[PDB]
């Protein structure tokens, strides 16, 4: 219903975000690795960090899907919808952050083979957003299941 | 792609540019001009072409070095200065903008020229939106940094030279002639790329776009050759703007520029380019011009595009160089040396 | 001047040559390559009869 | 219905993803081909990666077809529509990523064909975005018919 | 009745895809031919690749036209409409990819004449994108005519 | 009512098409005639190729005119609408291809007059697009038409 | 009603196109004439061409004016409507193609007087669009009130 | 009703048209005049072509006032409306045409005073349009008021 | 109701017009004073010209307001609206014309002080619209006053 | 009611109007002040010129506040709504104009100390719209005030 578009939102927006993420870092990555091949290992960590946001999205979706009843009310629909939304767009925006930092961090990697850990830290501040949505989304899901109540 | 847009302004600007191309020197004419040794004969032959009118206007019993510049400088006034009066819109600002990129290098040379105490009438032909009868003189005589900024503001649209003159104050382009020119060359290319960004969504660029890449690598390679067997500074920008960092790298440009005769990086890079590691400076020069010459010619028959006009503006710079270079050799009763190759390219 | 020169070219030009008299009104001047030349220096077309024009 | 527009949405969005991937990857491919003529084999495989997204997109669409209602509801329609979106824009996003990384990767191949294999592994990380949506969509279709026309 | 618009949508958007394909490809061919004119034979094989999408689009239209009748049920209309969208717009997207690569490979051809055939191979991958989409519309259509029920 | 919109669509979109086609190709011609003053006959053929789309148009537009009812039925009406669409936007797509190609081909001609047959050949590929729209329309229209008073 | 707006359409759109054509050719003619006083007579001919578009547009308008009323059938209204658009939007596009090629034809005069006729030739083909709308629009006028409106 | 909007419409378009004209031509005139101070009379002849459009509009507009009462038929309304359009579109179109030609025609004056008359010929071709609006509007107006019939 | 919007059109539109005129004019004058510092007094006379249209706009509005009822009549209403439009938009358009010409004319004044008044004559020509608006606006108003009675 | 939407228009648009004026003039005065420090006193007068309008607008808002009561009817509502409109949009436009002349005028100031007053004369011209507006608004406000039908 309004649950199904929640589920869609969750897996879709978190995916758009991660794609961008990967894309940007990827250009930077591909360049630096074929000039120095010991920096292959450093590269790997920005790209996959943006990958895990999507997997929390997938979980939330399964809940809403299963929680859909038989001709649920408009009021019920919105509570389900709202959970789905929270994980998707928080995902999109974490995805944006991780890739923009990631790309400049690939330049950091090349010049500083020792400050590998510092670059990682910048990325990690964008992952709190994903957490912020996921939590709230769960509390909303459990309640969201009412199954007709105007 | 292009031509999806309806523009009154572009109509005139394209036709006028095309009008010049048509009177331009052919292959047959170049062959005819090389042959010459009589001063009077050169005059007669040249007259048919678009440049030929200027020769006819005032004639003399002897051709001088002075006369040849004056004809070419006069032709730029017609091709470039005049067209802006009869134009408006986004089409005019593009004519202004590419000229301002030429202006950046040219004025900086004028400013330096004042310090050596060269004259304003001793400045030789180069494309501008106002010739030497207005803006170029006011800039030339002033040696103070402040007064240069004020002169750029009168012009519409504002020229990049405001940013460039601020830089060289703070000594971010250094003292020496070399260093400033190299960094300013990167500035030239930096502004060229930005002008491409604004203009592209309505008329699509194809031949221009490939040409803008080819010019980027090409320029970094021309500075690298120039400062070879001299000195190059590694933290300073003298590696120029490149399209991609996986196409050629800053590092390879800088090694090549340093004095060790380490041509081999150019050769490895070049797999379908006409420049390749060579220790012959002259052979390279022939090859950079032919290469630069191509993708201009495909544009000239491509039409109702902003792309077309860009390629022509840089093509007119190459045509002026070539015409003056052939003309000069015959004046002083010499036969074309490296010049012979670049006539037909 | 023009109409005068034309009435002379047509009247007297025949003496110079049958093909060498063309109709011209106003001074024709050519200077393009060695295929078109007009001057007393070099020429490949001129007045068929002897004529100089003097203007102040 | 709106169930029919579900099929529509799947096949269109995922075609755009795949198209972008193939387009971009292609430019890179074409370029690289003048700089070295022995890398053709390596160069072509990035393209076929974005080629598997489309196939996933078909199983959903067929699924939806079979599951169509008798005249449907406003709610039935929505469960099916929502599924089309999930597979379709997860595809658009997986397909976009494959093409940027792809493109930069062929400059990678040009300089060093040995760490080409390294770039493939980056490419595979974009495909999971498509998968998570493909999975979610399945579940939705299965729900739509259950409850004897929702 | 919305099925009529189905017929219309398939054959318009798909044609526009081929239009795009040819427009872009053309500019690349016309340029290649003046530089090196012996590559004609190669140059022509790519352009006609975009012409084949449209051809599947007509078949769908004709079949549907006879089954439309003068009047039909509402439910039937809406499935015929959605079916029409699937091929139309996938057609559109397949044409864009084919027109960018098409362009890029002719530029490849001029400079070095060796991996010309690889350029061609990329175009053929976008033809899948039209096929899959086309399959699913056809199935919707045949089943949809029953005067309510698919 | 909806039959009027069929009439217009037909006669408008097909004109526009032709305009684009003719305009662009025209520019290309003018330029070559003063760079080369002998290629006159070759150049002229591309431009005039468009506008023939218009004649197929006139037939379908003229049919819908007569049948433009006082009061129209919904079921009948939409088939009459769709019918116009099909010739029109197909004419547009054909035109758009032909004008791009048209302008570009006169460059082929200018630099070498040997591949003249090959420039034309790019155009012809796009003209089949105008045909397919008409065919489809022909079929919708036949049924849709029931003279005055639908 | 629909008659009133029928009137309006033919006279607006065909006028715009003409305004454009005349204007744009105009810029070009002024430039050419100072550089060439001799070919003045030729230069002038392109601008005059776009004025005649407006005249066919106008003929239709006057006709619709006479049939106008809200005291007559829906059928009179709708027929006025379709007549308006038919000549209206084709005039508009005719205006564009005449004005684009027109501007370019001034250069064609200046460098070769002789192949000025090639310029004209291209224009004469763009004029078919005025004709195509006008034919159809005339007949709609005759339909609305009989024997070309009495 | 709509008849007031007819009046209103006329003053907006015809004002805007004339504005655009006098502006365009003006910039060219003011700029050009520094070179030659004896081009006054010439300069003006562009500018007054457009000054008469607005005043023709004024005759039509005023007529419509007097005829606009406390309440009147729908019939009178739609026909007034249409009288208003007519002047509206001519004012719009003629103004835009004139200002382009004039701007460019000052470059014509400066270099050559002898071919001023050719510049005039251009300017007189744009005045047609003004007339075609004014004529039509008056005719509509006279007819309009006759009252009765929904 | 309609009266308040009557107020809006006149007082917004002429104020923006006038504002633009002043603004542009200003720039030109402020620039010029450094080269020539005694021609100020003559420049200013065009500038103040567009502000008196606005004082008229505001008079038109205040009438309509008091003259509005709560009874409502559409016909009476549209006349109140239709009157404001006329001075609002005529005003906007004068304001654009005088600032454009005005700005270009300060370069004219700069070189050729003596013949400044020729620039004024061209500039003043767009004042007519303001007048045109006033006249028409006044008459409509006078009817419109009735208290929106049917 | 509708009056509260009126009150907003007055306080919002006039504030935006002045804000721009402060902004535009300010950036210019900040540059001027490091090369000429004695002209401070003078520069301060163009920026503060925009300031005087803003105080007009505020006076009105405070008025409107007192004038609402706590309930209003539709007739009363609209007169305050339209009343508010006047100082906000005229003010908005006047504030915009003064910011442009003001800025460009500081560069005039810079080069000629003396003619600071000449720039001031240009600024005051734009103020007439703001004053006039204010007056008109005030009169309407005062009659309006009574509430639940005026």
């Amino acid at each position: 219903f309004f649950g199904a578009i929640g589920c869609a939102s969750a897996i879709i927006f978190t995916s758009l975000g991660a794609a961008y993420g990967t894309a940007k870092s990827g250009v930077g990555i591909c360049a630096t690795c074929v000039l120095r091949p010991d920096l292959l290992f450093k590269n790997i960590v920005p790209v996959i960090m943006a990958g895990i946001i999507a997997i929390y999205g997938l979980v939330v979706s399964v809940l809403v899907c299963y929680s859909l009843g038989q001709k649920q009310a408009l009021y019920t629909g919105f509570i389900q919808l709202g959970a789905g939304l929270s994980v998707g767009l928080s995902g999109l925006a974490a995805g944006f952050a991780i890739g923009i930092v990631g790309d400049a961090g690939v330049r950091g990697s090349s010049q500083q083979p020792r400050l590998f850990v510092g670059m990682i830290l910048i990325l990690i501040f964008a992952e709190v957003l994903g957490l912020y949505g996921l939590i709230v989304a769960l509390l909303l899901n459990s309640r969201a299941t009412q199954d007709v109540v105007c | 792609m292009e031509g999806v847009y309806f523009n009154i302004d572009n109509g005139f600007i394209e036709g006028v540019v095309r009008g010049y191309r048509n009177g331009l020197l052919s292959n047959n004419q170049y062959i005819n001009l090389t042959q010459c040794d009589t001063l009077e004969d050169l005059k007669l032959q040249l007259s048919s072409t678009d440049y030929g009118n200027f020769l006819s206007s005032v004639s003399s019993e002897s051709l001088t070095t002075s006369l040849i510049q004056e004809y070419a400088s006069s032709k730029l006034y017609h091709e470039f200065n005049y067209i802006r009066d009869q134009s408006s819109g986004s089409t005019r600002k593009f004519m202004d903008y590419i000229t301002y990129g030429y202006m950046i290098d040219n004025v900086a040379l004028m400013i330096t020229g004042t310090i050596h105490d060269r004259d304003k009438g001793e400045i030789l032909q180069r494309c501008h939106p106002l010739g030497w009868f207005d803006t170029l003189p006011t800039l030339s005589v002033a040696t103070d940094l402040e007064s240069l900024y004020e002169t750029v503001l009168v012009d519409t649209p504002l020229a990049p030279y405001f940013k460039n003159c601020f830089d060289t104050a703070e000594e971010l382009d250094d003292m020496n002639i070399e260093i400033i020119r190299n960094k300013l060359y990167k500035a030239y290319l930096e502004d060229f790329y930005n002008f491409v960004t604004e203009e592209i969504p309505e008329p699509a660029k194809e031949c221009m776009q490939t040409l803008l890449g080819f010019e980027a690598d090409r320029r970094s390679i021309n500075i690298a050759l120039n400062s070879l067997q001299s000195s190059d500074i590694d933290p300073d920008l003298k590696s120029d703007l490149l399209p991609n960092i996986g196409k050629l790298y800053p590092l390879a440009t800088f090694h090549l520029a340093q004095a060790q005769d380490f041509e081999g990086v150019r050769a490895a890079l070049a797999n379908v380019y006409e420049y390749r590691g060579f220790l012959e400076t002259g052979n390279l020069e022939d090859h950079f011009y032919q290469l630069e010459m191509e993708l201009c010619r495909d544009a000239f028959t491509q039409q109702f595009a902003i792309s077309t006009v860009w390629a022509w503006m840089k093509s007119k710079e190459q045509e002026v160089r070539n015409i003056t270079w052939i003309a000069e050799c015959i004046a002083q009763n010499q036969r074309e040396r490296i010049n012979n190759y670049i006539s037909v390219y | 001047l023009s109409k005068c020169k034309s009435e002379l070219i047509d009247a007297f030009g025949f003496l110079g040559g049958n093909a060498f008299m063309k109709d011209k009104k106003g001074k024709i001047n050519k200077q393009d390559t060695s295929l078109h030349q007009y001057a007393s220096l070099v020429d490949t077309e001129y007045e068929p009869f002897v004529m100089y024009i003097i203007n102040l």
